[PDB]
RNA sequence: UAAAUAUAGUUUAACCAAAACAUCAGAUUGUGAAUCUGACAACAGAGGCUUACGACCCCUUAUUUACCG
């Protein structure tokens, strides 16, 4: 049903007569240790994407870049930090319908594709065709792709592929005024042919005189070339510059490449043997660098919104923070970076966002209401009386993510961090992108945060809770090893079947299996079997580690083998998690006299029937058994598309209910005042409260029809 | 001037150029400051003369239809002297609406927001929404407010009506609205308001604002209306109608003949029937 | 979020290419004024391309439909 393949034979056999008009290269990762590093290549027929990294899907949705156009999705390395998050670039492609997707790289993503089938639905409707690097060479209707395999000196884990692309010869414009004084019938459909001849260049006989068309045609361009090039380390400098096909590129001057991109550290591009690589290449190609020493923005609307609610309360919405000459002239790569191939080469600087603060704050106070509430709010609860009942800094919760199923541009996929104590943490959830949701809210931090993190709880086997959770193992033994700490395996509490996708990755993907001692949700219930001891003295190392008198678990009302949880702190504190589920019984008899519950409210009142069609709660609901919890305090989180900026306000909404946000931080001493964020929160949401009532009342329309 | 120097092969390249061109005309062709611009504006000034020489050719096509026709091949009560008769009527009923008419008000101050190609569509509407006035059972009393003498809107008016201008019966003027009406009684109509039109109000005053922006620009009249303290109403197009197709922001002579039918105690199942049948698939 | 669409008087037709009905000014009309002489003719909008075009490609606004392992 997409325009881009219905819309077939108007694109013509060999393209629209000859190449495309337009081509540049756009950056979408920069190469932050956050979002990765990722490529877009725009075409008039086709759209590419290289090195589909965690959370790339967040950012070309929130830059306008379209998702349901993509052909190929090339990969330079079997590495999760190139790989990770594709899953859900799969599942996105196959909403919008398209038919067949051509993945590229090493022979591994065949088993790869295999291996996420574990947790992802089978993926019906799409078509997935792996086209490794030993495959003939790939031709498009714009551009012809070449895949070159390069192996370290040291599954196969020494395994990198460079892409040399080419783009097509383009077929030049027609000098069609001066055909008029040769004598050319510029009428149309008066000896039209001869200008594909012209495009062609064949000779024609005209007025008497057979002229090579190529004299009343511009020169044909033959076409940039340029290169996608990753060193993930110093292994990988010798064989790059030895490889025998790059000498067919650079040495040639037949064959410029107009660009090369490089997705390289910092450490790779100062080695003088990678030195007097780019240089080879000649001093007409223009290199672009993507990778940590990038200073810029990605997620503009979540640094936006973040600082915007800033203003109401800084401790609660703390904002996000952002994580040598070389002879060879480079380029460092920034988010929404272009450089046209077609018709100019040049640097388009034009479309890089910005990240002015000032401008963020200006618009908070310009709205109607939020000015006055923010400032009536503040004497209220600052000068106003005690701040809340006097209790310890920790433990403090962390909202790295608030989304349903799909990111979005104001909330990720579901993740939840739990301080217990300054030296230990644990993970509520590990969706997609939580490491960059971790990085954005600690910056410099994030490797001490991942030295705490000691214990990872995953709720059901649905992707949007545990496919972030191999992101944090590679970057958690990086932060490991930065602070000297001994590597060893990382505590994960989740169903049985989680360790078939661990296993199948490990074992034809990559080793990652070394970072987890996983203890099974089952044996985490009440009154269970006892089990191999071998998990008995680990259920004592998770008690000992995270400080915790008790740690309890069931079977929450969802698809099978979904768990819900329970924190039971030396000190008397409880906090009860519940995953996706309708009001569970069990969890009632769970967490009764729970200190905080954390609770499911993804629809509206009023769906309860697509509410139990999708095994999901509503707010009502969901207050209800916090009631029924006998809780202190409630919250709601996993909010669905509907609630894309804000929760809808029900009247039920007490002082024991709260709504959170992502990267917002909620601690024990901070619940009376969680009631007198309200106020202001509608203030700065009001234009889009207005569009849920709206959007409220159509469906009204359609019932009383 | 020089800009010659694209017209003079342009034809020659194959684009739609018309042949007849002046000055006037190649002076607002400069202000065209793109390609596209300037191909959009060649191709609407190519089919004026397209659609010009071929009802042209028409025309004395028919002249000699008839006078062959015409050269070859009574106790009356009233001279055929009914056009005079028709315009004269008109003009009583006209001067009686503006001392007892109910009150209509065109918002002349949009001259800002629009391009030339809106501000010229603008007046051709105000053309046919004076028109109807005029011919209706209980015309309203119309009033141009917030035009500028000197404006380009009043200028394009004065060339259009050329005499009738100053003899029309309607009350054009410099003054805002609220300068002339109680600001409780100005309703003023946009598409965007959130309060739906329920019923006709013989009391109020209502509002429409003279604009056409087929660059679409939401919020425009809504702005002015709460930049004042006035009240605002919609058409409940939602109400009756299924809609399928289009913008719900209907024309100046549109609307008027909606209000017209709904002042002479039509329901709003006659009033909407002067909404475009395009864009809806029936009333319910 | 995606796909379909978008006629500024109204319909029809559409790679036909312009109609039909309307609108404004002038008219002392001998009962076809059923006319004549003029005014206005922009298929959402802003840009790209292309020898071109309403085609093709981004973008903006809007409308109707659908919208999560
Ligand atoms: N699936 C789906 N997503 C929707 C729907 N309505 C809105 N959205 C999502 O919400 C986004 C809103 O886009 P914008 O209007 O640009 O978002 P915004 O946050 O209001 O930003 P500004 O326009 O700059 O004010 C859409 O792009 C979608 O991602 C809907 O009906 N379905
Ligand atoms: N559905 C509707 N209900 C009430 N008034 C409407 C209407 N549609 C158009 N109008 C009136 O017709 C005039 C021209 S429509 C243009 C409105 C303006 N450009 C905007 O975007 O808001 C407006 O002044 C408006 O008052
Ligand atoms: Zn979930």
């Amino acid at each position: 049903p997409l325009r881009h393949l219905r819309t077939r034979e108007k694109r013509g056999p060999s393209g629209c007569s000859g190449g495309p008009n337009t081509v540049y290269l756009q950056v979408v990762a920069a190469g932050s240790r956050d979002s990765g590093a990722a490529l877009y290549v725009f075409s008039e027929f086709n759209r590419y994407l290289f090195n589909c990294g965690e959370g790339v899907q967040r950012l070309m949705q929130e830059h306008k870049l379209k998702v349901a156009r993509l052909d190929n999705i090339f990969l330079t390395r079997m590495h999760w930090s190139n790989v990770g998050g594709l899953s859900g670039m799969i599942l996105t492609l196959k909403e919008t319908g398209l038919p067949k997707c051509v993945l590229s790289g090493p022979p591994q993503l065949e088993k790869y594709l295999e291996a996420i089938k574990i947790f992802s639905g089978p993926l019906k409707g799409i078509e997935l065709a792996v086209r490794p690097h030993s495959a003939p060479e790939y031709e498009d209707e714009t551009m012809t792709v070449y895949q070159i395999p390069i192996h370290s000196e040291q599954r196969d884990s020494s395994l990198v592929v460079a892409f040399i692309c080419k783009l097509h010869l383009k077929r030049g414009n027609f000098l069609v005024l001066k055909a008029k004084e040769m004598g050319l019938p510029v009428g149309t459909a008066a000896i039209a042919p001869i200008i594909a001849a012209v495009k062609d260049g064949k000779s024609i006989t005209h007025e008497g005189r057979e002229i090579l068309a190529e004299e009343l045609c511009t020169p044909p361009d033959p076409g940039a070339a340029f290169v996608v090039v990753e060193c993930p380390d110093e292994s990988f400098i010798q064989p790059i510059c030895e490889n025998a096909t790059f000498q067919r590129y650079q040495g040639k001057a037949d064959a410029p490449v107009a660009l090369v991109v490089h997705m390289a550290p910092a450490s790779v591009l100062v080695d003088s043997r990678y030195q007097q690589w780019m240089e080879r290449f000649g001093p007409d190609t223009q290199h672009l660098v993507l990778n940590e020493n990038c200073a810029s923005v990605h997620n503009l609307r979540s640094h936006k919104i973040q600082t915007q609610l800033n203003l109401i309360h800084p401790d609660i919405f703390p904002l996000l923070t952002s994580f040598p000459t070389l002879s060879v002239p480079m380029v460092q790569g920034e988010c929404l970076l272009k450089y046209q191939l077609r018709p100019r080469r040049e640097w388009q600087r034009d479309a890089i966002i910005t990240c002015n603060p000032e401008e963020f704050i200006v618009e908070a106070l310009q709205l109607p209401n939020f000015q006055q509430s923010v400032q009536e709010y503040r004497r209220s609860a600052q000068d106003g009386p005690a701040p809340a009942e006097k209790r310890s800094q920790y433990p403090e919760i962390i909202f790295l993510g608030t989304g349903s199923a799909i990111p979005m541009k104001i909330r990720n996929v579901s993740a939840t961090l739990v301080n217990i104590s300054p030296d230990t943490s644990l993970l509520l959830d590990c969706g997609e992108g939580t490491f960059g949701q971790l990085c954005r809210h600690y910056g410099d931090q994030v490797d001490r945060v991942l030295g705490t993190l000691a214990a990872v709880f995953v709720s059901h086997l649905a992707a949007d809770h545990h496919t972030g959770l191999p992101s944090i193992l590679l970057q958690r033994e990086r932060a490991l090893a930065s602070l000297g700490k001994p590597l060893h395996p990382l505590l994960v509490v989740a169903p049985n079947q989680l360790k078939a996708w661990l296993q199948q990755y490990h074992n034809q993907c990559q080793e990652v299996l070394h970072h987890i001692s996983m203890i099974p949700a089952k044996c985490l219930q009440e009154g269970a079997e006892i089990s191999s001891p071998a998990v008995e003295r680990l259920i004592s190392s998770l008690l000992r580690t995270c400080d915790l008198e008790e740690f309890q678990t069931c079977l929450v009302r969802h698809c099978k083998h979904a768990f819900g949880c329970a924190l039971v702190h030396t000190s008397g504190w409880k906090v009860v998690y519940s995953g996706d589920t309708m009001p569970c019984e069990a969890l009632v008899r769970m967490g009764k006299d729970a200190t905080l519950l954390i609770h499911e409210a993804t629809l509206e009142d009023g769906l309860e029937e697509e509410a139990v069609e999708k095994t999901h709660s509503t707010t009502s609901q969901a207050i209800s058994v916090g009631m029924r919890m006998n809780a202190e305090f409630i919250m709601l989180n996993h909010f669905s598309q509907r609630y894309a900026k804000v929760p809808l306000f029900s009247p039920n909404f007490s002082e024991k209910v709260g709504v959170a946000f992502d990267h917002m931080k909620v601690c024990f001493g901070d619940f009376p005042t969680m009631p007198k964020l309200i106020p202001p929160l509608k203030a700065l949401f009001a234009g889009d409260i207005e569009e849920m009532e709206e959007r409220r009342e159509k469906r009204e329309l359609r019932q009383v029809r | 001037a020089a800009t010659r120097e694209f017209i003079e092969m342009w034809r020659l390249l194959g684009r739609e150029v018309p042949e007849h061109i002046t000055e006037e005309e190649l002076k607002t062709l400069m202000e065209c400051v793109s390609n596209t611009a300037k191909k959009k504006y060649l191709k609407y000034l190519y089919t004026k003369e397209k659609v010009k020489k071929a009802r042209q050719i028409k025309k004395e096509m028919k002249a000699a239809a008839r006078e062959e026709a015409k050269n070859i091949k009574k106790n009356f009560l009233f001279l055929r002297l009914w056009d005079r008769n028709m315009d004269i009527a008109m003009g009583w009923k006209g001067a009686q609406a503006m001392q007892f008419g109910q009150p209509l008000v065109f918002d002349m101050a949009y001259e800002n927001y629009m391009k030339r190609k809106e501000l010229q569509n603008t007046v051709s509407q105000l053309l046919e929404s004076e028109g109807w006035n005029r011919r209706n059972v209980d015309p309203f009393h119309i009033y141009f407010c917030n035009l500028k003498i000197d404006g380009a809107l009043h200028r394009e008016l004065v060339k259009r009506y050329q005499e009738k201008w100053d003899k029309l019966l309607l009350t054009s003027t410099e003054k805002s609205h609220v300068d002339l009406f109680p600001k409780d009684s100005i309703i003023y109509l946009t598409a965007d308001s959130p309060n739906v039109m329920t019923t006709f109000r013989h009391d109020k005053v209502y509002v429409i604002g003279s604009f056409v922006d087929k660059s679409m620009q939401p919020g425009t009249s809504l702005a002015k209306a709460k930049r004042l303290n006035l009240a605002t109403e919609c058409l409940p197009l939602d109400k009756y109608l299924q809609w399928e197709i289009g913008n719900k922001n209907l024309t100046l002579d549109q609307m008027i003949r909606i209000l017209l039918c709904l002042k002479n105690n039509g329901n709003w199942q006659e009033a909407l029937q002067f909404v475009p049948k395009r864009k809806h698939t029936g009333f319910l």
